[PDB]
Order: structure tokens, then C-alpha cells, then sequence
């Protein structure tokens, strides 16, 4: 399930993945991640969020983030929504958070985790390395953040199970 | 008893998320932490009976929310107390350990790992979510010390008798012996519009943010000062103020606040509330986009 997350990155370029297994069925999943209009959701950094028009392929949502990070701001655009497979492809045209031509591939898929319904999610992303920095900066720096989102992704999905 | 005054405000900031504390009176403290034994066996006092009343100034500098500050205010003082009120039943050492497992069991209530009580019920749920937290500076004052812990890139700065004194160091990912403790647990600091654990977080130890967890530890650095008669003013800021004030720049404006209210004129103090208000004012007029919190307490 990495022939949507096998990526090219070019020299100056870094890429990786992170997964994470939700004791929830998939489509309560994807039906949290497609709102693409309200991160706020289940990612704890977002405190607000603006998209115009409905939810399309070129849509773009203007992202807000809390203090205490290195960016304040973030414009994203819809690439890819397939809502029968699930996968959800999210590029960065704006903000203040120094990654470049960062392009991510989001994708949930059924999985039985202790004998009930769950979820197995796989964000996995290309980015330019700004100058400055190393790719095992850049990743480490990048996976640290989708970890912790994909964690609160479980935790919503597993209390709006109970 | 004791004579402050405390500034605050949200500046072009979007939302509040200092907060600021100041009790007196929270705790007795025995005053074999003060005092030789033997100085005080000189007067046939022994310390070991003795205690002596102190005041609690604390500023915190929320992050990802205001929860954790606030909960900072409502609970330190308390659970400090209470950690004082027993060790009574080297003194370096034991300041460090009851400071130590105060800022630990907040840190543990704010984070869900132990309950707390709230009414005689108790919950167990984290206070608020995982990237929620706080840096805490906070100044013990008793008649013979002042004592500092400090949690955080928020500061102290004495006023003595014209030089400021840094109480307490920044918590910054860079400085060298927290680099190297984060990068010994697997850890990185990495530069991202400054340096930051794991490229995030500007601070390598502060309350909360259960999920930069190893590296963002609750042990607070603590410093012991004695009062020698020379001391002006102690300042406590939140960052919002030596983002553009210095340690300098602060102490000569305070310092020179409070004697212009007294030769003026004849709860909080209105001179050192004067010197509170205006370094809250200068930090806005210098350029300052974050929350201020300033608490001026004259000794
Ligand atoms: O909205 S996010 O919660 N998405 C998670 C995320 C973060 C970083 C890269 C990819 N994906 C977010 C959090 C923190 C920062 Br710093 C961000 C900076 C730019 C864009 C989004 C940012
Ligand atoms: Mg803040
Ligand atoms: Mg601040």
C-alpha cells in the first residue's frame, strides 16, 4: 500500500511517511479527514481555517495555527479527493513555514485490530530542504507534527466510537 | 505584607495566553533552608521549630492555548505549600527536590497521568490537548531570600543596587546543556525560524505539551539569592517584554518608576503597579507582538 506513497524527492529534496493504526472503522476515518474544510477537527494546531466555495479539486483553505510553532499561517490546495478509495493529496502554495513545494499523500485502509473494525492511515510527503537545514531535519521536523495529528485523528475516531 | 504591582495584556496578540500570580502569604517556610544551624544556635534558636512567612509571584506564558497557564496560577502556589508545610515535619539540594516535585505534579495534573480534586470529586483527564502548555518563572520572597525556579524561556531579573541580575537562564533549545540532554534521549534540536525542539517548540522545558515528550521536561532550575540591603525591585516577564527590553533596560526604568510615584505622591502597591504599567506600555511602544505580563515587586 506504498504505491500511493513511493515518491521521487530530488537532491535538494526529502521524503517520508508516517502511519498509524485507529480502533475505528475506516469509514468513520475518512469521513473525519474528508472535511477539508475543518482540520480543526483532529489537528490540535489548526485554530482556524478558510476556504471559499465548496469542497473541489483546486479547492484552497486558508490555515491559521496556535502559538507556540514556527509558522503562524498556511495556504493549502486540494489535489487529489478520492472518496471511494480514500486518499486525500494536499499541496502548500503560501505560508510562513518555510516548506517548499511540499506535496502529501494521505490514505486510510481497513484493517481488524484486536478482532473489531479499525483503521490503518499512511501520510507520506516531498518537500523541498531549505537551505540551512538537512533532510534528517526536515523529515524529523515534518514527521514529529503529522505523528501528532494522526494520534489526535485516533483519538477523536476512538470517542466517537464509544 | 509584601508591595507589587502587575501589568497585563494581550498586545497585537490574537488571544490571551498569560497569566500571572501573586499570593501572599501561600506558605511558612522552616527556616533551617535560610539560615546555619549554627548562626541561629548562636541566638539559641534552632531552626528546626522556626518558620517564616513568604510570598508567591509566578508569571506564565501559555502556549497552544491558555489552559495550562491558567491552571499554572491556580494550583503551583498551592501545591508548593503544601510541599513546604511537610518538609518542615544541604539546603541547595532539598530547595532543588521540593521545587522539582511541585513543577512535576502539576506537570502530572495538567497531563492526566495523577488526579485532581475539584467539591470533593476528582478528575483524571488531561486538562486541556497534548500541544497545550506554559512556561512558569516563579519568585519565592521571604524577609532573608529570594528564591527562584524556573521553567521556561519567561524571566527574573533583580534590580541590585543598579546592575540587573539574571535570577534565572532561558530555557532555549540551543543553550548547551539542554541540547545536549535533549540529543542524548534521541532527541533534536533544529533551527526553524529559531532553534526548536524538534524544529517546534522554543523552549526545552516548560508544563504540559505532553507530546514533545522526553524532551520538554517539567524540572525547574532553582536559584537561591540572598537579600542583601542594596535590592531595588525584582522583575517578572513573560517574553512579551525581553523580546524588546533588556535586562538593563527594564531594571533603570522600574527602578526609577517607583522612586518618581514616592516623591509625586505619599491588593497591589500604586508605585510599583506605576512601574509595572509603564514597562508593559514601553515593551508596546518598542515593538512587542506577544502577550506582556509584568510584575514588578519592590523590595
Ligand atoms: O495544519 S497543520 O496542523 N498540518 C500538519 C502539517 C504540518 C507540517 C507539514 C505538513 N503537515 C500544521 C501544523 C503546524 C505547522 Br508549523 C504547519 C505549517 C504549515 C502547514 C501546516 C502546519
Ligand atoms: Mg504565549
Ligand atoms: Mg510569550
Amino acid at each position: 500500500v506504498r504505491r500511493f506513497h513511493r515518491h521521487e524527492p530530488r537532491d535538494h529534496q526529502c521524503s517520508s511517511a508516517v502511519a498509524k493504526h485507529i480502533k475505528a472503522p475506516v469509514h468513520l476515518v475518512w469521513s473525519l479527514v474528508r472535511r477539508f474544510d475543518q482540520p480543526q477537527l483532529f489537528k490540535p494546531f489548526v485554530s482556524r481555517c478558510e476556504m471559499k466555495g465548496n469542497i473541489e479539486i483546486g479547492s484552497v483553505r486558508e490555515v491559521n495555527v496556535k502559538s507556540g510553532l514556527p509558522a503562524t499561517r498556511s495556504t493549502e490546495r486540494l489535489e487529489l479527493l478520492d472518496d471511494n478509495e480514500h486518499i486525500l493529496s494536499v499541496r502548500f502554495v503560501g505560508g510562513d513555514h518555510r516548506l517548499k513545494n511540499y506535496s502529501s499523500i494521505l490514505t486510510v485502509h481497513p484493517e481488524v485490530i484486536d478482532g473489531r473494525p479499525g483503521t490503518l492511515v499512511i501520510e507520506s510527503f516531498v518537500v523541498d530542504v531549505p537551505e540551512g537545514n538537512t533532510k534528517d531535519e526536515t523529515c524529523y521536523f515534518v514527521e514529529a507534527l503529522l505523528k501528532c495529528n494522526l494520534k489526535s485523528l485516533a483519538e477523536v475516531s476512538e470517542r466517537l466510537v464509544v | 505584607a509584601p508591595v507589587w504591582g502587575c501589568a497585563s495584556t494581550r498586545g497585537r496578540s490574537a488571544e490571551m495566553e498569560d497569566a500571572s500570580a501573586a499570593v501572599p502569604r501561600f506558605a511558612d517556610v522552616p527556616v533551617r533552608l535560610l539560615a546555619s544551624r549554627r548562626d541561629l544556635d548562636a541566638l539559641g534558636l534552632d531552626a528546626d521549630a522556626l518558620r517564616l512567612p513568604a510570598h508567591l509571584f509566578g508569571v506564565f506564558d501559555g502556549h497552544g492555548g491558555a489552559e495550562v497557564a491558567n491552571y499554572c496560577r491556580e494550583r503551583i502556589h498551592v501545591v508548593l505549600s503544601a510541599a513546604l508545610a511537610r518538609l518542615g515535619k544541604d539546603m541547595k539540594e532539598h530547595w532543588d527536590d521540593v521545587f522539582t516535585k511541585c513543577f512535576q505534579r502539576v506537570d502530572d495534573e495538567v497531563s492526566g497521568r495523577v488526579t485532581r480534586v475539584v467539591g470533593g470529586e476528582v478528575r483524571s483527564e488531561p486538562v486541556t490537548a497534548e500541544n497545550v502548555g506554559s512556561t512558569a518563572v516563579v519568585a519565592l520572597v521571604c524577609s532573608s531570600h529570594v528564591v527562584v525556579a524556573n521553567c521556561g524561556d519567561s524571566r527574573i531579573v533583580l534590580c541590585r543596587g543598579k546592575e540587573p541580575v539574571a535570577l534565572s537562564i532561558d530555557h532555549k533549545p540551543d543553550r548547551k546543556d539542554e541540547r545536549a540532554r535533549i540529543e542524548a534521549q534521541g532527541g533534536k534540536v533544529i533551527q526553524w525560524n529559531g532553534y526548536r525542539v524538534s524544529g517546534i517548540l522554543a523552549m526545552s522545558r516548560s508544563i504540559g505539551d505532553r507530546y514533545l515528550k522526553p524532551f520538554v521536561i517539567p524540572k525547574p532550575e532553582v536559584m537561591v539569592v540572598p537579600r542583601a540591603k542594596d535590592d531595588d525591585c525584582l522583575i517578572l516577564a513573560s517574553d512579551g517584554l525581553w523580546d524588546v527590553v533588556s535586562n538593563e533596560e527594564a531594571c533603570k526604568v522600574a527602578r526609577r518608576q517607583i522612586l518618581l510615584w514616592h516623591k509625586n505622591n505619599g491588593s497591589t502597591d500604586p508605585a510599583a503597579q506605576a512601574a509595572a504599567d509603564y514597562l508593559m506600555r514601553l515593551a508596546l511602544k518598542k515593538g512587542s507582538e506577544d502577550n506582556i505580563t509584568v510584575i514588578v515587586v519592590d523590595l
